[PDB]
């Protein structure tokens, strides 16, 4: 089936650079209009760059002069240049295919938006890769780890080395005003069993290559 | 730049109920509006383009109208694979623009929170920096009022709350409020405590410790 | 076997089985300006049309199909 698959995102520091690039399958660029949209939890869609069928290049406002938008012909290759990133350009970037509709008056084009990729992510911060610290949150009762202080996302948390996974909640990560991340796992078990059973959490940053086992009992 | 507003931003419904998403545009575009529908984790998918038209393969229970500044996306009946979150767009003129999307969510009956409250752990309190936790454990609706109180003091603008999706089983919501204070803020005052409002519980309910006990 | 499909409108290899060009014509919300939309590709059996004004034409010859 018709796809778009993006490459190219990542992790770069405010002023920095990145490349997107866009392959399609079972179809020509060149033939149709191809556009950038991005998506943040923030400011939510928005379409970033076009490149009509006729080889013109359209930016929006917030990214002119910034990102330059080209095609390989026949190369399969819709690229984005993004130069002079910001941190509010953090989001994920969809490679989109104008839609290309024909009539008996002609062939009309980008009427809609009908073929959209995976996505790629990309991230603009001035922090560094950093390791998570893990803090118990000792004690039906509550128990959980406070996983505070790391870069970039994501972490991984299990309970018990995956044995423990009822009433677990993971919450989404936050980004603290010193630019780093920070979230909570917490699960409900019996006050009974506070006494007599061990409860570890299991904390996984691959990006750092840590690892952390945090035994979590009442005080 | 055409501004697009989106109502409601959410809504729930219940599986058969009939489902209004409007959107209105601060100017004429014609019929040159679109409906996406977009699940967590993925892409939009194109579901309905010229106002009305619908993509192939798109169920008959999806529909559209409106012409000039007012449209409207209709589900004749919710189905279970329709909860997800909506967006209209504008083809009218440049630069393409969304509304703010419309996420239509689960509706259940009313379940109030089971509240929790936890202090920091003398491990943190070594690096200078105290989290104090407030957990709120399977609810609905979303809608909670969640107060930090410090020797009686009310904190504002050093807390952040986090929010669960609506869970696969029960459909409610998981919160996790944090209050955020230094190591000295934390050894100067004794009593914390977390009240929480919700419409499942009869009276706001406060969880609360003192520092050392 | 080809047959001219859309969007862009070029001669294919039909995916084998598919022996059958088709033609669907039908009305857009914007049929008052520009006309009946219009769907080329391949097909193993033509296609019957759902209701309303989607009309279908089929034949069995290499590029059969052509724009109308």
């Amino acid at each position: 089936e018709v796809q778009l698959v993006e490459s190219g995102g990542g992790f770069v520091q405010p002023g920095g650079s990145l490349r997107l690039s866009c392959a399609a399958s079972g179809f020509t660029f060149s033939n149709f209009d191809m556009h950038w949209v991005r998506q943040s939890p923030g400011k939510g869609l928005e379409w970033v760059s076009g490149l009509d069928h006729s080889g013109g290049a359209h930016y929006a406002g917030s990214v002119k002069g910034r990102f330059t938008i080209s095609r390989e012909d026949a190369k399969n290759s819709l690229d984005l240049q993004m130069n002079n990133l910001r941190v509010d350009d953090t989001a994920v970037y969809f490679c989109v295919r104008g839609t290309l509709y024909h009539y008996t008056s002609g062939s009309y084009y980008s009427d809609a938006f009908d073929i959209w990729g995976q996505g790629t992510l990309v991230t603009v911060s001035s922090a560094s890769v950093k390791g998570p610290s893990v803090f118990p949150l000792a004690p039906t009762a509550a128990l959980g780890c406070l996983v505070k202080d790391y870069f970039p996302e994501p972490v991984t948390v299990s309970w018990n080395s995956g044995a423990l996974t009822s009433g677990v909640h993971t919450f989404p990560a936050v980004l603290q005003s010193s630019g780093l991340y920070s979230l909570s796992s917490v699960v409900t078990v019996p006050s009974s069993s506070l006494g007599t059973q061990t409860y570890i959490c299991n904390v996984n940053h691959k990006p750092s290559n840590t690892k952390v086992d945090k035994k979590v009992e009442p005080k | 730049e055409i501004v697009l507003t989106q109502s409601p931003s959410s809504l729930s419904a219940s599986v058969g109920d009939r489902v209004t998403i409007t959107c209105q545009a601060s100017q004429d575009i014609s019929n040159y509006l679109n409906w996406y529908q977009q699940k967590p984790g993925k892409a939009p998918k194109l579901l309905i383009y010229a106002a009305s038209s619908l993509e192939s393969g798109v169920p008959s229970r999806f529909s559209g109208s409106g012409s000039g500044t007012d449209f409207t996306l209709t589900i004749s009946s919710q189905q279970p694979e329709d909860f997800a979150t909506y967006y209209c767009q504008q083809a009218n003129s440049f630069p393409y623009t969304f509304g703010q999307g419309t996420k239509v969510e689960i509706k259940r009956t009313v379940a109030a929170p089971s509240v929790f409250i936890f202090p920091p752990s003398d491990e943190q309190l070594k690096s200078g920096t105290a989290s104090v936790v407030c957990l709120l454990n399977n609810f609905y609706p979303r809608e909670a009022k969640v107060q930090w109180k410090v020797d009686n003091a009310l904190q504002s603008g050093n807390s952040q709350e986090s929010v669960t999706e609506q869970d696969s089983k029960d459909s409610t919501y998981s919160l996790s409020s944090t209050l955020t204070l230094s190591k000295a803020d934390y050894e100067k005052h004794k009593v914390y405590a977390c009240e929480v409002t919700h419409q499942g519980l009869s009276s706001p309910v406060t969880k609360s410790f003192n520092r050392g006990e | 076997r080809r047959c001219f499909t859309t969007p862009s409108v070029r001669s294919e290899r039909c995916p084998p089985g598919q022996e059958v060009c088709y033609t669907k014509t039908w009305t857009d919300g914007h049929g008052g300006s520009r006309g009946k939309r219009v769907d080329l590709g391949c097909a193993a059996t033509c296609p019957t049309p759902k209701k309303k004004d989607i009309k279908i034409i089929c034949c069995s010859t290499d590029n059969c199909n052509t724009f109308p």
